[PDB]
């Protein structure tokens, strides 16, 4: 616009929050699809469904990490990250079936003279190796699901070898997305990248996922959210330098069914 | 309405350039792919583009049959003290590496099955006896069907079960399978679990295994020898070949770039170092 | 027929060859006779030699080829890998093409780095007691560490102290020194026996003794 | 354009290569003409003419020079500057007669820290000043025509003085333009300025200018091209600060007459 409007300053609203930016490489919609409800052609489960809206389809902040020059990446699992966030949690464990969009804000700035990028990915059904070498698919509820602090990439992968007392947990490599597959190919992903030269950060919505219309949240994670540094931080000429890098999400689209008491997971 | 065997876009006759317009210049980190092509760069001539993508189509790079697994059955003397031998295999694509690999390039998947059984049979002991032609019967038992525990037991009645009775020498048995999966589209994926570890509830009974659904997706296929224990032992085998067609693909993802370890995405020790040495300024 | 031999050591610094041998039986002799070797290696998909008529080098520009190409053989064809910097392994294959049967081969592979060197010192003078004389045993430069063992001629042995690996330009460094104690004579043929496996025999250096006063 | 457009970047395409400039000051077209064929009309010789198009009508990459606190300037003569370049200088020296224009790209980038302004001039018939105060005219085809490499300017006239031996040479005092008037005029000339703070480079359009509708190229250079610091290079504190000076220059809708055989100079 003639008028000022611009690809780098965006303005996002949902229910009582409102993320403002002056620093954005536009932004992305997974698959080119935006996040919407159950459709009646599409629906499975017959009961009148649970529709939260604002109290739920709206922006949350989890804690904030530390980007450093030695930092190999993190990873978060939806909706597992947002399950102890405000209304979208308590609504997300009372009912046996859940489905949800996300629109994922990655907030990083720092300054003209410093250097670095991160490689945002958006992983469909993110499914992670384990640290065992003497058995397979083993990893423990508990571990695969970090919640809102999420998890960490590894420039090594080390065996748990502990036979007797396994640590049952995931050991996801960086170079292979944790995953068995190489990184430089991770861009298939609905992704965006955040050049520090170039954006203060990274907007991603995305759209409900699955091989079913409907699904369990607490029991299945259909979105993974991998940050791997694909060029390293560095700063003026300091040998340890450090920024923060903090990620807001809002659920969108957001409904339930089946209806029931509150479920009380072993998380630990 | 473009078919997948349609001519690509023809190369468009382009001449030098002084203008404020930039195609070469970009910004990758908005996660798109600059939509270039050779006349945005370069002075190009006029060319009438005859090549198709019709063998690279969803179809066409799987319409192809292909190796699931080895069964192997048998049919020893009466006398022998050890059971005569019948195959029970747990259908699926993971037991080999080949066809696993390109299903998995993606994260969902839709497709009728085309199930061919290719059997072969030879003699094991440097006997002399022989052997009158044999006719196996391959038997597909459903999860919750009563599951064969001898080579000749009540479950081969095959009362409701679908089986084939194969001739032994005579061209390899064929059948077609619909699109059978409880979800809308089967999952090559499942980051999740099939239980809720419930703290109320012991440690143990919310126990799991990771990115596995139904303890038992599709059942198995039961095979054996129909005839009766001979005097001379004969050893035979299963190669079934499995091909997916009518097919349809979601969610692309980069293809398994390490070993494969068991059925899951779990990569092992000694295994992660793919790429070979090349220098950075060596053609 | 295969039968390749090459399980190679290997020897670093270097340069050393990487060889291929492929004995033809017999009355069903081999053609075409294109050669391949393929290396093990993030293999996506080339480190090659290829040799059609005229022999191809696939892009490690640090290789040397000598068959006798361009006409024929066939394949008992030898590689050269220099240099000269540990480039290592990983593995190598060495795989042929036929028209019988023989668009096959086998993959074969070995070792690396290399080896050390030694030299004797002996000193100071003897105030007693009752420690070193002294003889010492230098082992410089050799990254799998050499067995440095000190014997001589008497029970006046057990007594054997290591400097460990400080290591030097990716090669590992140490100093086994002795101690044996005190009191006079030259005089004994105390034998350092450096080994590592490579060379001939291992490094036995006997050496004498600082007496004084 | 509201939709994006500016000055300050722009893409120039010839044949197989292609030049990308994010912080340019516009273009210069020599005179307001663009370079054009010979027309009928005004042709002379009467041979079907041999015209290389994309083969010769391309960008060419001149050594790289670099530019210092130091530095008095530099000169390049059109086409001898082109004379080794490609299937260019291959059929300019094949043939008698030809004829051609040049998009002369000047590029020099530096920081929003550094200082200094380079005068960029395109002069017609640049006849330099020679080396000796006994004789005129007397400079060496030799060492009138350096090539690709081109010449440079001096602060200082020192006269040749060896009369057994002449030099035989150029002696291009910086404030006269090496050719006895003074450089605060140049201007009157097609030019542009690389000023640090504003731009990283200087794009000239010049047209085949000529007493003749062709001529010898081999025997006579139509332009000249120099470079002079109009304000000395000056970084942070650095008391020898250094940035290099590249240029890049392509023939344009060029044309040859009179066909023989190859022309071996002696250019040594
Ligand atoms: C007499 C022969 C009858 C043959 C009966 C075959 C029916 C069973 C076919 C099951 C098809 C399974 C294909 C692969 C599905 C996997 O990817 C799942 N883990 C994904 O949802």
């Amino acid at each position: 616009e003639a008028c000022g409007y611009s690809d780098r300053v965006l303005q996002l609203t949902l229910g009582n929050s409102t993320i403002t930016t002056q620093e954005a490489a536009n932004s992305v919609v997974a698959y080119g699809r935006w996040p919407e409800y159950l459709r009646d052609s599409e629906a499975n489960p017959v009961d009148q469904p649970t529709e939260p809206d604002v109290a739920a389809c709206r922006f949350y902040t989890l804690d904030t990490v530390s980007w450093t020059k030695e930092s190999r990446g993190w990873w978060w699992k939806l909706p597992d990250a947002l399950r102890d966030m405000g209304l979208f949690g308590q609504n997300m464990y009372y009912h046996y079936l859940g489905r949800s969009g996300y629109t994922v804000h990655v907030q990083c700035n720092a300054s003209k003279f410093h250097q670095g990028a991160l490689g945002v990915f958006a992983v469909p059904e993110m499914c992670l190796a384990g640290d065992s070498n003497t058995t397979t698919m083993h990893t423990s509820y508990q571990n695969a699901n970090p919640g809102e602090k999420g998890g960490t990439f590894t420039g090594t992968f080390t065996p748990d070898n502990n036979q007797t007392s396994p640590a049952r947990r995931f050991c996801p490599v960086d170079y292979l997305l944790g995953n068995g597959t190489l990184l430089g190919n991770a861009f298939v992903f609905p992704h965006q990248i955040i050049n520090l030269r170039t954006n203060n950060c990274a907007t991603l919505v995305l759209p409900y996922v699955n091989s079913l219309s409907i699904d369990s949240m607490v029991k299945h994670n259909n979105w993974g959210i991998a940050i791997l540094p694909l060029a390293p931080l560095n700063f003026a000429s300091e040998s340890s330098p450090e920024i923060p890098i903090t990620l807001t999400i809002a659920p969108m689209c957001c409904e339930f069914n089946g209806l029931r008491n509150i479920t009380l997971p072993r998380l630990q | 309405a473009a078919t997948s065997r349609d001519a690509l876009p023809n190369t468009e006759a382009s001449g030098p350039t002084h203008s404020k317009e930039i195609p070469a210049l970009t910004a990758v980190e908005t996660g798109a792919t600059n939509p270039l092509v050779p006349s945005d760069t370069v002075q190009t001539r006029h060319v009438v583009q005859h090549r198709s993508r019709s063998e690279s189509s969803i179809e066409s790079f799987f319409a192809r049959g292909a190796c699931v697994t080895i069964m192997t059955v048998d049919n020893p003397a009466s006398t022998t003290n050890k059971d005569k031998l019948f195959a029970v295999w747990k259908i699926t694509y993971k037991d080999t590496v080949q066809l696993r690999r390109k299903l998995e390039f993606f994260t969902y998947s839709r497709f009728d099955m085309e199930l061919t059984f290719v059997v072969t049979a030879n003699f094991t002991e440097t006997n002399n006896g022989h052997a009158l032609n044999q006719v196996y019967q391959i038997m597909y038992v459903p999860p919750g069907a009563p599951v064969p525990e001898k080579w000749d037991d009540y479950t081969w009645q095959t009362s409701s079960n679908p089986s084939i009775f194969y001739t032994y020498g005579t061209a390899p048995a064929r059948i077609s399978v619909p699109y059978v999966g409880i979800s809308n589209a089967y999952s090559h994926f499942y980051d999740g679990f099939s239980k809720v570890p419930l703290k109320d509830q012991s440690a143990a009974l919310g126990d799991s295994l990771y990115g596995a659904a139904s303890l038992n997706d599709f059942g198995i296929l039961a095979v054996r020898v129909v005839n009766d224990h001979n005097p001379t032992k004969v050893t035979s085998k299963i190669r079934v070949y499995l091909k997916p067609k009518h097919i349809r693909v979601w969610c692309p993802r980069p293809p398994r770039a390490v070993a494969y370890y068991g059925p899951g995405v779990d990569y092992k020790d000694g295994t992660l170092t793919p790429l070979s040495t090349k220098d950075l300024t060596t053609y | 027929v295969v039968q390749a031999p090459t399980q190679v050591p290997g020897f670093l610094g270097d340069s050393v060859t990487l060889p291929c041998y492929l004995q033809v039986p017999n009355m069903e002799v081999t053609h075409v006779s294109q050669l391949t070797w393929a290396r093990h290696g993030e293999s996506g998909s080339m480190a090659v030699f290829h040799q059609t008529q005229g022999p191809s080098y696939s892009e490690s520009k640090r290789l040397e080829f000598v068959a006798a190409r361009l006409g024929a053989e066939l394949r008992d064809a030898s590689l050269r890998m220099f240099g000269l910097r540990v480039e290592d392994e990983g593995s190598y294959t060495c795989l042929f093409v036929t028209f019988p049967q023989g668009s096959r081969s086998v993959d074969i592979w070995l070792r690396v780095l290399a080896k050390p060197q030694n030299t004797a010192e002996v000193q100071k003078v003897q105030l007693t007691g009752e420690p070193v004389p002294m003889a010492r045993c230098v082992s410089t430069g050799g990254r799998p560490p050499a067995q440095i063992t000190w014997h001589s001629d008497l029970g006046g042995m057990p007594q054997t102290s290591q400097v460990p690996g400080f290591l030097s330009g990716t090669v590992t460094v140490t100093s086994l020194w002795i101690l044996v104690p005190s009191s006079q004579v030259d005089g004994k043929q105390v034998t350092c026996k450096v080994e590592h496996e490579s060379f001939e025999k291992p490094q036995l250096l006997t050496v004498s003794l600082t007496v004084y006063y």
